């Protein structure tokens, strides 16, 4: 098969600046009808691929006219004018010359929109979930930049740790923010046996360790 | 109005078989080629092949000839792929996407519409509903949300009042727990005031265990 | 008399459409038919005087407005495919006295579809004369064959020396369909011109068949390996051969 | 309402054409004649208003309004006639226009001298492609439809030599089927016992 090979699989950029994303082939593209039959498509979070350019040069219908494409042989290039807020997926480069038809392995696109602190919010277990012997607390983060957080879960003021995991949502289209729900999973004997439950969270855009509490159980 | 409505998620055992199916609308069925490209979890893409509805002509990715079967019924604008034999690494998403040439032109190497996916989980492990559960709103002057709760396989989906609430809302990518069952937490933030007026509801949905709970969260 | 553009149009479901009617006559009443070969001739639209309009027979998709004297055009909202046919505008001058004729304008044919991908220009083929006619009668018949093309937009035309012929031709008043099934098909369509075999046998004259076709523009959008369907001339040609 | 006579009528070169047409309401006064060509507008050619006839040139219009009865004959008829001819009347002054369903005629030429045959003509670029031409045919010979989907057959067609004094008819066929020479072209029209098949 051919290998297809994108320069930065990973490429932070601020909003109004050019963006630029190369791709590479072990062979020519050159098919025997004349044309070059290389592509790229962009994936937003939760959609399937979509069609930007294809055949090295040509938009797509729908595609603002700032994307472009350009290259021959074995190098290609897809080059963004102002980058935007609604850009931000995953770019991958695909060849459709030869069988079988192969792709790059990606290439994600930050945005460098800055500083930005979240708005915490504790939940307490549900009434109905403590009838079957199981208690799960939650802690939600919302809509904040950087990426890089830390939760640190207390009960009785006693640092908990290996009995919760976390999830994150990816970089918004509009606000360019994240959101984290971190999860601590207690038995409902354990829940009981405590009351002081607490969500300690640390980020860069805030000055210090803010935390949200409540008491029962 | 091209559309491309593929079949619901499903859940087979090792060295089984799965037929997803994909049905267009809004064009000449026969006029444009049609291909299958798959995306495992947190992976790249991977083409698999395409049907010519027209003449019944075929291609294939070598990895999976011996295996992999796409067929067409042009009475019903329906194309379809089974792959058999199935391994666990065969867990993905299975897109339909269709060629952008019309009548054997060479654009067919490109595709401009892709349907919305179908999750295809190969596991020994059971099937299992989810249990739901509130989320209730802060006693301060607002956010609140719905935390679904061990299910497998993958994947739910979560909406508010039958869909009318749309802004504000974050659903979150689900948590292998060590269980071996999924769970994930749905939120929403809404004015301050107004949770006495509106009447929130989570509406809930497994195709693989054929669940749909309406749960009420609302403050106690 | 009356002018009316474009003469041919095509057009995807969904777009919007304007029909531009002109008169150089001091009319005041002013119309719009439309032909479809079932029911004959239809009143869409009429305007009495300037200012004023109303709804005719077939009115359901259409909006007019009556602006000033001279103009009277015709909107259509979203082109539906029941809306392919041919649109005539007309003129009375509607005064309570002499002279009640309506005269009519050159009409437009309007064809939509599904999808633009379905429209594709004329090939075009001259044949030469046999051998065998021109022993038999002392005449040569040469044929033009203009294949394939969407939608059923076309002039054919016939040229000798440089200078258009109508004397000794006859194109055909339909044209066929390659696929007669299926109603989206192309079209194809002769022309004969015939010319005393002297004539044929000079080889300095030269024979050229035309056939203008009217497409899509190059504002309209395009993702296909061929070449962009657009408004243009396709010929072919021969000359006179002296064996 | 105004209806007309129906269906394609067919009338030799030379002989005169009849149509006919008729209104309901006693109120209409203005009577209208127009000849729409395939695929161009309709253009007006007759008026009459009072009863009796009207002549001009080789059209003949006659109106008759206790019968509510209108007419047009067409004397000396050329195949240029070939045409469909709508009948339209009104009541008022600025009263709506109708018109009827509309008249087909077709006007078959005299051809004196008759001599039909099949020839085969080559694409001027290929002499693989090539073309099946039946001419010179008699009137009142009629070419069917292609039964095969993939053999075109176009109808008949009248041309005009106008420096000498020559009319021919002219039929055109082809395929894209190694199966398919000039020799079985037209099998399925009825054509003259008499029709010349040149070598190919
Ligand atoms: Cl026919
Ligand atoms: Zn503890
Ligand atoms: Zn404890
Ligand atoms: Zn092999």
């Amino acid at each position: 098969d051919i290998v297809m090979t994108q320069s930065p699989l990973s490429l932070p950029v601020t909003p109004g600046e050019p963006a630029s994303i190369s791709c590479r082939s072990s062979q020519r593209l050159v098919h025997s009808n004349g044309n070059t039959y290389l592509h790229w498509y962009l994936q937003k979070p939760g959609q399937s691929p979509r069609l930007l350019i294809y055949r090295v040069s040509n938009r797509f219908p729908g595609v603002p006219d700032r994307f472009s494409g350009s290259g021959s042989g074995t190098d290609f290039t897809l080059k963004i004018s102002r980058v935007e807020a609604e850009d931000v997926g995953v770019y991958y480069c695909s060849q459709s010359t030869h069988v079988p038809y192969t792709f790059g392995q990606g290439t994600k696109l930050e945005i460098k929109r800055t500083v930005a602190a979240p708005s915490v919010f504790i939940f307490p277990p549900s009434d109905e979930q403590l009838k079957s012997g199981t208690a799960s607390v939650v802690c939600l983060l919302n809509n904040f930049y950087p990426r890089e957080a830390k939760v640190q879960w207390k009960v009785d003021n006693a640092l908990q740790s290996g009995n919760s995991q976390e999830s994150v949502t990816e970089q918004d289209s509009k606000d360019s923010t994240y959101s984290l729900s971190s999860t601590l999973t207690l038995s409902k004997a354990d829940y009981e046996k405590h009351k002081v439950y607490a969500c300690e969270v640390t980020h860069q855009g805030l000055s210090s360790p803010v935390t949200k509490s409540f008491n029962r159980g | 109005q091209v559309q491309l409505v593929q079949s619901g998620a499903e859940v087979k055992k090792p060295g089984a078989s799965v037929k997803v199916s994909c049905k267009a609308s809004g064009y000449t069925f026969t006029g444009y080629v049609m291909h299958w490209v798959r995306q495992a979890p947190g992976q790249g893409l991977e083409w698999m092949g395409f049907i010519n509805p027209y003449n019944d002509d075929i291609q294939s990715n070598e990895r999976f000839r011996g295996r992999v079967t796409m067929t067409r019924d042009t009475s019903i604008s329906t194309a379809y792929m089974e792959l058999s034999r199935l391994r666990s690494d065969d867990t993905a998403v299975y897109y339909c996407a269709r060629g952008a040439g019309y009548n054997f032109d060479g654009a067919y190497r490109f595709f401009d519409f892709w349907g919305q996916g179908t999750m295809v989980t190969v596991s020994s492990a059971s099937t299992k509903g989810p249990s739901v559960f509130p989320l209730a709103p802060s006693s301060k002057s607002a956010a609140l949300g719905c935390l679904v709760k061990d299910y497998f396989p993958e994947p739910v989906t979560v909406s508010w009042n039958s869909g009318a609430l749309t802004s504000g809302v974050h659903t979150f990518p689900a948590v292998l727990q060590s269980s071996g069952l999924y769970s994930l937490s749905s939120v929403v933030t809404v004015p301050s005031s107004s949770l006495g007026t509106q009447t929130y509801i989570c509406n809930v949905n497994h195709k693989p265990s054929n669940t749909k709970v309406d749960k009420k969260v609302e403050p106690k | 008399g009356v002018t009316q553009t474009p003469k041919f149009q095509v057009l995807k479901t969904g777009q919007s459409m304007t029909l531009q009617c002109a008169q150089d006559m001091n009319h005041e009443y002013m119309s719009w038919y439309r032909q479809d070969p079932g029911m004959g001739l239809r009143l869409i639209h009429y305007s009495v005087g300037a200012g004023i309009t109303d709804q005719g027979e077939v009115p359901n998709g259409y909006n007019v407005s009556r602006s000033t004297t001279e103009d009277f055009p015709l909107r259509l909202l979203s082109a539906a495919p029941s809306q392919t046919s041919v649109y005539f505008c007309a003129s009375r001058p509607g005064l309570a006295g002499g002279r009640p004729e309506q005269y009519f304008g050159p009409g437009t044919r309007l064809t939509v579809t599904e999808d633009l991908n379905k429209v594709f220009p004329p090939e075009v083929a001259v044949f030469e004369p046999s051998e065998a006619e021109i022993s038999h009668t002392q005449k040569a018949t040469l044929v033009c064959l203009a294949t394939g093309f969407y939608p059923d937009h076309v002039e054919l035309s016939w040229w000798v020396n440089g200078k258009e012929v109508h004397s000794g031709v006859c194109t055909d008043p339909q044209p066929l369909k390659e696929q007669p099934a299926l109603n989206d098909s192309r079209y194809a369509l002769s022309s004969r011109l015939r010319v005393s075999a002297t004539f044929w046998q000079d080889p300095r004259n030269h024979f050229r068949c035309q056939v203008q076709f009217y497409g899509l523009s190059e504002n309209d959008e395009w993702t296909q390996d061929r070449a962009k369907p657009v408004t243009q001339i396709v010929s072919a040609e021969a000359w006179g051969r002296a064996d | 309402e105004v209806e007309q006579n129906s269906g394609p009528l067919s009338v030799p070169e030379g002989a005169i054409a009849s149509l006919n047409c008729t209104y309901s309401d006693r109120g209409s006064q203005s009577f209208f004649w127009y000849r729409q060509y395939s695929g161009k507008s309709p253009e007006l050619i007759m008026s009459i208003y009072s009863n009796g006839d009207k002549e001009d040139g080789r059209f003949t219009a006659q109106l008759n309004k206790a019968s509510q009865y209108v007419s047009l004959l067409i004397r000396d008829s050329q195949p240029s006639d070939s045409a469909t001819y709508l009948c339209a009347v009104t009541t008022d002054s600025w009263g709506k226009l109708q018109f009827g369903a509309g008249t087909q005629v077709v006007v078959t030429p005299d051809i004196q001298n008759p001599d039909p045959a099949v020839y085969q003509l080559r694409d001027s670029k290929s002499s693989d492609k090539s073309v099946c031409l039946f001419t010179d045919f008699d009137s009142q010979t009629n070419v069917s439809q292609s039964k095969d989907s993939d053999v075109y057959i176009t109808d008949k067609c009248v041309l005009d030599m106008r420096s000498m004094d020559f009319k021919s008819n002219s039929a055109v066929a082809w395929s894209n089927k190694s199966d398919f020479a000039c020799a079985n072209a037209f099998n399925n029209s009825i054509i003259p016992e008499d029709t010349f098949f040149p070598s190919p």
